[PDB]
């Protein structure tokens, strides 16, 4: 049933993603 | 490259991951520490012709400035030291050159006044 | 299922997100900025280094050599008062 | 070119038959296509006519092999091995007789029982067409009733059958498998470079 | 060229001369044949004799074999067939009238003769042995314990050669009986039934055992399966935790060394 450890796991590879993709400086 | 062989790939992770903790060890500041034990700031003078001012204490209670830029080697000091005072720091920069012996004076005078 | 849906894109787009280049550039600005401390702390370390307070934080304490010898008595860092009590010694024991 | 069948096909004073035998004596021509029809391709009309011994010799083994279902070879290697773990005196006498014994119990079973060395080891043309002849006839009564067993043939071909399709769903399954583990193995692979490629560039900035 | 035996020897004459009589004597060739058979008679035979002798024990190598109208003309060519190891010594003419000065060369091929009869009936004895053993080769590897067919793909050949074997012997029994005039092969087909069925048997055996086989390996294949997903997951689990804190470490040094480089830069007096 509980097998949203896949979750757990897409939620780092999304972090990563979000933190390669961030540009620093934003305004408006 | 056997998935299989997965553990030895993870035991160099585990080394390499504390590697890098090693080398990002905090370094100390080594002038915020320097300054948090003596109570001594090296800043830029108010008037940067004359370029050196030294800071003594928590507060601005005592400071005072160096030039050798020009012939007026001491520049100003918050409680004002007289004339003969000045003279014997100017010799002591000149013909003594010994930091720490126009250290120690400098703050002893100001210190008390 | 207890499975996976598709382990060959799982794994894939692991490596895809194992950005090499962001954690080596941050290596190489940790690298500057510690030339960037190295060199605008030299200048005012020498004249803390002429007074004779050398500093050993390998072990733990702090050297004064303003008497001719190295048998100046250190400092411990640990509880300690520093209220008017650090600043003293390492006033009182100068030349 | 240059033989001649020609006047051996003057069968004069042929009308009147007899034959001692109870199966028919065959003609040539259609002995030889009834032969070959046996799958006996080495069969031809211009070997059976002037018979030589080594192509009856061989013509021979091939029919007993086929319609007995035995290695004469196997036969004449059991017959020379010897119970304990000057001879060559009778070797080649004792293999060309047993030949002549195999073939011998062979033809008694077909309605020939006077087969012997003669028709190995100096063949002559009526001797190998009427022998030759008996052999035909068998085939023929085989065929005639290898409907009788035509039941016996389909069971074995389905049960064969049946080993066969869940022998290629075992491999089926074996090899999807493989095809799953190493698709796993080879992005594994790609991921296990990089990992080693970014400690690499890293250490390079580390000491 | 030369016969390597010593004929002329008077001890090796006595010595065959008793090894041929005792041979036609047990073997009833004084009865079958109204000749008698003596010592004294291959001491010195008549012609007469000889081609009965000599007759007699061909027909025991070669039994359908049909003499001609005067044996003397063939037994040189028969000794061909052979394959005698003494042809050459022999010369055609003198087979006219053994008796002569030439008989030892003719004594000789008696008991040449005798000693093929007494190995070529222990050779057809072991051939006849190896019928019956090559009759039950099939069942008996069949029914080893069965392999993977990794190593046994021509099992399906051996099956199919039992099953040939079986019509074989059925179609050669009716034979025999269709030249008798006979018409009825119900015995022979009762045998074949019943040879058959322990085909089946065996056989039975196979699918039973590669269908446990096939249901097993499913079972084997799901546990292999969840398993390399599991070590799939651990390798995932555990790199990206990696990735994530070193960039923890990374990002945390830079911010402590930002906060220095300000104070180093903090040169207000205030």
């Amino acid at each position: 049933r509980a097998a949203a450890v896949t979750s757990t796991l897409k939620a780092r590879i999304e972090k990563m993603k979000a933190k390669s993709r961030r540009e620093g400086t934003t305004r408006t | 490259a056997s998935i299989d062989a997965f553990s030895d790939l993870e035991r160099r992770m585990d080394g390499f991951q504390k590697d890098v903790a090693q080398v990002l060890a905090r370094q100390q500041n080594h002038v915020a520490l320097y300054e948090r034990l003596l109570q001594l700031r090296v800043l830029p003078g108010a008037s940067d012709v004359h370029d050196v001012r030294f800071v003594f204490g928590d507060d601005s209670r005592c400071w005072i400035e160096v030039a050798m830029h020009g012939d007026h080697v001491i520049g100003n000091s918050h409680p004002a030291l007289d004339p003969k005072s000045r003279a014997t720091l100017e010799h002591v920069l000149t013909v003594q050159g010994d930091l720490a012996a126009f250290l120690v004076v400098a703050r002893d005078m100001l210190l008390a006044s | 299922d207890n499975l996976l849906d598709n382990p060959v894109e799982f794994l894939k787009e692991v490596r895809e997100s194992f950005d090499i280049q962001q954690d080596v550039d941050a290596m190489k600005r940790i690298r500057h900025d510690l030339d960037v401390i190295k060199e605008e702390s030299e200048a005012r370390l020498k004249l803390y280094r002429s007074l004779g307070v050398i500093l050993d934080l390998e072990n733990d304490q702090v050297l004064i050599n303003r008497k001719n010898d190295g048998n100046i008595d250190i400092l411990p860092l640990d509880n300690n008062l520093s209220d008017f009590y650090k600043t003293k010694y390492i006033w009182e024991r100068l030349g | 070119a240059s033989i001649f069948k020609d006047l051996e096909a003057l069968s004069f004073q042929s009308n009147a038959s007899r034959n001692q035998d109870v199966f028919p004596i065959l003609d040539l021509q259609e002995l030889v296509i009834c032969l070959q029809s046996c799958d006996f391709a080495l069969a031809t009309q211009e070997n059976i006519s002037r018979p030589t011994s080594d192509y009856m010799v061989t013509l021979y083994k091939q029919i007993i092999e086929n319609f007995m279902g035995i290695s004469v070879e196997s036969l004449l290697n059991s017959s020379n091995q010897e119970t304990g773990d000057n001879e060559n005196i009778y070797l080649d006498t004792l293999n060309v007789l047993v030949l002549n014994k195999i073939c011998f119990k062979f033809f008694e079973n077909i309605g020939v029982q006077d087969f012997n060395m003669t028709d190995l080891y100096k063949p002559e043309a009526q001797r190998t067409q009427r022998l030759l002849s008996a052999v035909v006839n068998y085939a023929r009564f085989r065929e005639e009733r290898m409907f009788d067993c035509n039941s016996f043939i389909l069971q074995m071909e389905s049960l064969l059958g049946q080993i066969n399709k869940l022998n290629d769903e075992i491999k089926q399954l074996q090899k999807d498998f493989e095809v799953e583990v190493k698709e796993i193995e080879i992005e594994y692979s790609l991921l296990s470079g990089h990992i080693n490629k970014y400690m690499n560039e890293m250490l390079e900035y580390m000491q | 060229a030369r016969d390597p035996r010593p004929l002329r020897d008077k001890n090796f004459q006595s010595a065959i001369q008793e090894e041929i009589y005792d041979y036609l004597k047990k073997n009833k060739f004084d009865i079958e044949t109204n000749h008698p058979i003596s010592i004294k008679f291959l001491k010195q035979p008549t012609q007469k004799g000889f081609i009965i002798i000599f007759k007699w024990l061909y027909l025991r190598l070669d039994p359908g074999y049909g003499f001609t109208k005067s044996i003397e003309n063939e037994i040189y060519q028969i000794l061909k067939n052979l394959r005698y190891p003494f042809l050459e010594s022999i010369n055609k003419s003198q087979i006219s009238a053994v008796g002569g000065s030439n008989w030892h060369k003719f004594l000789g091929m008696l008991h040449w003769m005798v000693r093929t009869n007494i190995k070529l009936d222990m050779c057809l004895n072991k051939v006849d042995r190896s019928l019956i053993n090559q009759n039950t080769q099939e069942i008996t590897i069949l029914s080893q314990p069965l392999k993977t067919l990794d190593e046994q793909d021509q099992r399906q050949e051996r099956y199919e050669l039992m099953v040939e074997k079986l019509l074989i012997d059925y179609f050669t029994e009716s034979y025999k009986s269709f030249l008798k005039l006979e018409d009825n092969y119900e015995p022979s087909m009762q045998e074949l039934k019943l040879g058959f069925e322990k085909f089946v048997h065996i056989i039975n055996t196979d699918v039973t055992s590669t269908e446990l086989k096939l249901e097993e390996l499913k079972v084997d294949l799901n546990r292999k399966r969840y398993k390399l997903h599991q070590q799939v997951i651990h390798v995932i689990d555990i790199t990206s935790k990696f990735k994530i804190n070193i960039q923890s470490s990374l990002e945390n040094s830079e911010n402590e060394l930002g906060n220095v480089i300000e104070e180093l830069r903090n040169l207000e007096f205030e």
